[PDB]
């Protein structure tokens, strides 16, 4: 609490406030470009998956446990991004702990290993840096280690309900045995010779993975802007309190040094 | 009334169309007013949607699924949708020559991928 | 350990080690937040807050300023309550159930009345 | 305005200790990949 | 076609046809389009918390 | 030059460098090392100001350089402490602020009725660790009409010399400058101030917009063009042509590493091809309508190679 | 540049600019991480760590505290080793090969012995 | 949050056991013969397979077994004050066999 | 209110509340735009821009720097002009009609002469 210790703490807190303010301004520019990709993925999901709503496609009994896919990111500094995704998948795994988990990020794989390390069957790293595209969703669906041999296939992600907060939603994916066993599945002119049931079921997994990755990246970028604004605001309050302590210590150091020279010269 | 929306941008979006001669999985079919509900897949052809008069846009679609709803709604969901003027004739000949030499020359999925790419490149070059 | 015993010496070293780790990491929890910690640092921050409020007991002379009764915990009851909270037996309780209380008996009665 | 050229590592507190541990962890992981690739190229 | 005999379905056939049509068109119209055909995710099949070969590409 | 507080080797090295470049024939040297008494070093500021005041009272100009201001304050406090006197702040006497303000107020510009002379005072304030709000640093900055700050962090990056534009300012403004250099300095002041506040976005170049990319490219070329080497001063005609090419947009197409080679190539080609534009800017000291059109055509033809 | 030459002046200015730029980039990695660094910022952080350990040589009088033998580098060998590392000729080597070494000859022998 | 670095797992586990073994109690000084056997088992990796809570009990059990069985190795480290080739081979074999009860 | 009256206290509190809300909302308008607000926030942001320029009148000694004439508003004329702009009587006027002007009579003559 001297003059040298107060100067090092005030200079280090000022550099953290400038980095937090610059990161919040850069997050606002990236949110505008990510909003266009999220709007195109939401409109394409309502048209490509429109045949499943008119045919009433649903699952029934469990066949060899199930399959879970937790879509997230690999970096931090985004607030409660990794905590909300891990809490939603742990609540649904209580009634079926024998199902496999496929983590698509370093942040979701670290929290899931401390509670259910044996349930993790797949781990994907390097997807939270750049923006998602169709090449990243199509490569993870084809190498999911037999993804068509499960009755239920959930996709745990984070849905951005607003432009400030978010919530962890889930979307189910039907298999090849559940797409052809719908109620109004024979209403459309589908060819029985070629692959129509297995092709439409595998195409829904790659389409839902692209929509969950686009919505999860927009929710993580929006949550990172609120965390950067809160860190910059908290740094300003700490710099104001440190400036009042440094001003009182500077005046006390001048009075203590002048009293020592006046006492020695008067004796 | 068409809803040709891709996975990156929307072309038709709102219902403001009449005819849509898009290539499906079978042949070169064309949606009229209130067509039957045929939710068939789309192949790599030319998706020319005739808007009222002769204002058809030659959109070279790479394939997808032309979903037809029962309420006179045609949702031609494809992967890519580029115009005919966005493909140069010089670069189109180089891709067809490389795919023909690589076909029936290796194994695994190298010969299977080269055979499907040679058929889509020959149909787009003849419709220029 | 030669005056208070081996049981009281281990409880004093474990409670002081948890409070020192949370105080040194106060620069990251007040700036970045509590979500920037890992899995091991998150459990130590929650146990340090409940252990600091459990040691503050209401005195008998300060009954007019606090409003609660005076609690006088013994030496054997204070060592058994601190060892059970640091092992994971009181992690499901809230942080307000141990503030201004006695030993292990007063912490269990305050959590049941607040949840009703 | 104020000088802050390396004020995080010069303090020695919570931010100073975390900056040195993050740089040492990244350099230790990259040294293992460079040492394994150099031994395989010499034989 | 005959893509059902291999390990490619409707999702793999649509991605291969869209990437091949973009490279065969105009070379100057490849703005904001080459990033949709490459990735860097490594799929590591975990078992028991060890894993096997980290397959990518 | 009034060397006060320096050693014996520092005074001999500075006088030998000025004689080799023909600069010691009209420059007074006040030798005042620290090996003498406290009365000789404390009176070095008053003795040097009296000899330089003879030129300003006759019809000439003078320029005093009190190097340094921190060494003069230590010599005055040493003689007062031994004469049985009371001290004050930072072990100084009561007349600490009056000792530096009396010697700096004599270097002023006279009117036409007194002779028309002037005198400049260049006192160097040696700070401790960059703190400009100390005891002897705050007294010399409040009495002077401007201060040039020098940080130790910008000198190791590439700025020669390290002169902070956001901390150094002049109280005279553009009233004591040439009319030719004032036209290019007006637009450069607004571009340098906007690029300093947005300098934190340089680490994330993949998220720059249209307005952010134009300010970062123009701000980096303007700061590197003003960096000069030691003992390499430029005239008013050579500095007006280099500042006009960076403020208009003729230096944005060049790279950042080629900023050093473009300063010597543009100055050498302008002295052999367009010598009439450089000689007119120094004699008249301003720029009319004919000088602006000729300078823009010569810079555009030389930027294509 | 008039006392040590034009070649030695460029090596001293380039080493001081890389060491000063690493201090500003290190503050952003403690709050944001290594994801904010691009291709140029990643190569500058690795070159700054190897240049700081290469200048530290073992003295002859400090052999009882270090354990290794004393090395003495000349003036011509120190300027040639610093200019080659700043251009991109020793980018594939590790940071442990230059720590507690001599000139350019001792840095190449330490990298081959540590990989065996 | 980092849980990788397989090569750094041996150095991190050995550092925690070495700090607890060197911490002695009050009025409990050790000689040069008892401190040389405890520092060799923690620096060579022999104490990495033991637990962290059993670091206090392992110091008393190793010193008691070296005073009744292999008493010649403890007396040579205090009289000569060094360890040559014969003393290094006998100390490494006795520390490995004593780890399995 | 006990020194300037109840009329002057109400006009000073209303102008200070609108200027403080517009200054704190400057960080949210640059990241979310100007059209992403409510009905009450859009009307208060438009009136705050014209009120900041209406209080900056041109002095008589500063006529050679701005070019406008010197305006000397009294105490009764300044309180009547600020109360009419906060009630909605000058909501249809432009933002540039109040700059470099003083009093309620100067804002009506500058707004009608700017367009026609």
């Amino acid at each position: 609490a001297t003059l040298r210790e107060i100067e090092t703490r005030l200079k280090s807190i000022k550099n953290i406030e400038k980095i937090t303010n610059t990161m919040k301004v850069v997050a606002s520019t990236r949110m505008g470009r990510a909003q266009r990709a999220m709007a195109s993925s939401r409109a394409f999901r309502e048209g490509d998956s429109d045949f499943f709503a008119t045919a009433e496609t649903s699952t029934p009994e469990t066949a060899e446990k199930t399959l879970i896919i937790a879509v997230s990111s690999d970096k931090g500094l985004c607030g409660s991004i990794h905590s909300q995704i891990a809490k939603a998948t742990r609540a649904k795994l209580q009634e079926t702990p024998n199902a496999d988990v496929v983590t698509i990020g370093d942040k979701i794989k670290a929290q899931m290993l401390r509670t259910h390390s044996s349930n993790v069957v797949l781990s994907f790293n390097g997807v939270g840096k750049e923006a998602p595209t169709f090449w990243e969703a199509s490569l993870i669906a084809d190498e999911i280690r037999k993804l068509g041999d499960y009755d239920k296939i959930e996709v745990m992600y984070n849905k951005f309900v607003s432009g400030v907060a978010f919530e962890p939603s889930v979307f189910p994916s039907f298999s090849p045995i559940s797409i052809e066993e719908s109620p109004k599945l024979s209403e459309f002119e589908l060819e029985e010779d070629q692959a129509i049931p297995t092709s439409l079921s595998q195409i829904s997994l790659t389409n839902a993975i692209l929509n969950a990755m686009a919505e999860g990246y927009a929710s993580e970028i929006s949550a990172r802007r609120n965390a950067m604004d809160n860190a910059s605001k908290n740094a300003g309050e700490m710099i104001n309190k440190y400036s009042i302590l440094y001003n009182r210590t500077r005046q006390a150091v001048i009075t203590n040094e002048l009293v020592d020279i006046i006492t020695g010269a008067s004796s | 009334k068409v809803s040709l929306v891709a996975p990156h941008q929307a072309i038709f979006t709102n219902k403001e169309v009449s005819q849509v001669n898009l290539p499906a999985s079978s042949g070169e079919m064309g949606v009229l007013a209130n067509h039957v509900p045929t939710v068939e897949e789309l192949a790599p052809g030319v998706v020319e949607v005739i808007e009222s008069s002769g204002t058809a846009s030659k959109y070279f679609v790479s394939g997808g699924f032309a979903s037809i709803l029962p309420g006179s709604k045609l949702s031609i969901s494809t992967v890519e949708a580029h115009p005919l003027d966005a493909f140069s004739s010089e670069n189109i000949k180089s891709l067809l020559a490389e795919a023909q030499k690589n076909a029936s020359s290796a194994d695994e999925t190298v010969a299977a991928e080269a055979a499907i790419e040679i058929e889509v490149l020959e149909a787009l070059q003849a419709a220029v | 350990v030669s005056v208070v015993g081996q049981e009281h010496y281990d409880v004093a070293t474990g409670v002081q080690q948890t409070l020192q780790a949370y105080k040194s990491l106060q620069d990251i929890i007040a700036i970045l937040g509590m979500d920037e910690l890992s899995e091991q640092d998150k459990l130590t921050v929650e146990r340090a807050r409940k252990i600091q409020r459990f040691l503050s007991q209401p005195f008998a002379v300060a009954e007019v300023f606090t409003g609660i009764e005076g609690k006088l915990v013994r030496l054997k009851d204070t060592i058994a309550s601190f060892k059970a909270v640091l092992e994971g037996k009181y992690d499901h309780l809230p942080e307000n159930a141990f503030y201004m209380v006695g030993g292990i008996e007063d912490v269990v009665a305050k959590a049941e009345k607040i949840a009703a | 305005v104020r000088s802050s050229a390396g004020a995080v590592r010069d303090a020695g507190g919570a931010f100073g200790k975390r900056e040195q541990a993050e740089e040492e962890r990244y350099f230790r992981a990259r040294a293992k990949e460079q040492l394994a690739a150099l031994k395989k190229h010499h034989e | 076609s005959s893509w059902q005999k291999a390990g490619i379905s409707f999702n793999k056939y649509l991605a291969i046809a869209a990437r091949t049509v973009q490279r065969s068109l105009k070379n100057d119209l490849k703005v904001a389009a080459e990033k949709r055909y490459i990735s860097d995710a490594k799929v590591q099949k975990l078992e028991k918390v060890s894993t096997t070969d980290l397959a990518s590409n | 030059y009034v060397a006060v507080g320096q050693k014996r080797s520092t005074v001999a090295q500075l006088v030998q460098t000025l004689e080799q470049n023909d600069a010691m024939k009209y420059s007074i040297v006040v030798a005042a090392t620290a090996s003498e008494a406290a009365p000789l070093q404390y009176l070095a500021p008053f003795t040097a100001c009296a000899i330089a005041e003879w030129f300003r009272d006759n019809g000439k100009h003078a320029l005093i350089v009190y190097d340094d201001l921190s060494k003069q304050a230590v010599a005055y406090r040493q003689l007062s402490l031994l004469l049985r006197r009371p001290p004050g702040r930072e072990a100084y006497p009561g007349d600490v602020f009056y000792l530096h303000s009396r010697l700096l107020e004599r270097a002023a510009k006279m009117s036409d009725a007194n002779g028309g002379g002037s005198l400049t005072a260049l006192p160097v304030i040696e700070t401790q660790g960059g703190d400009v709000s100390a005891y002897i640093p705050t007294n010399v900055i409040s009495i002077t009409d401007g201060q040039i700050f020098l940080e130790a962090e910008l000198f190791y990056k590439g700025i020669r010399p390290a002169i902070n534009v956001g901390l150094s300012v002049s109280r005279v403004g553009s009233a004591a400058q040439v009319k030719a250099m004032k036209q290019v300095a007006g637009s450069l002041k607004l571009f340098l101030a906007q690029y300093r506040e947005v300098a934190a976005f340089a680490q994330f170049g993949s998220d720059l917009d249209a307005s952010t990319k134009q300010t970062l490219s123009r701000g980096e070329r303007l700061t590197q063009l003003l960096k000069q080497k030691q003992y390499s001063p430029q005239a008013s005609e050579e500095q007006v042509p280099v500042i006009y090419a960076g403020v208009n947009g003729f230096l944005d197409n060049i790279p950042i590493e080629r900023i050093p080679e473009f300063e010597e190539q543009f100055i050498a080609y302008l002295k052999a091809n367009e010598g009439d534009i450089l000689e007119a800017i120094r004699t008249k000291g301003e720029l009319s309508s004919e000088l602006l059109d000729k300078l823009k055509s010569a810079t555009e033809t030389f930027v294509a190679t």
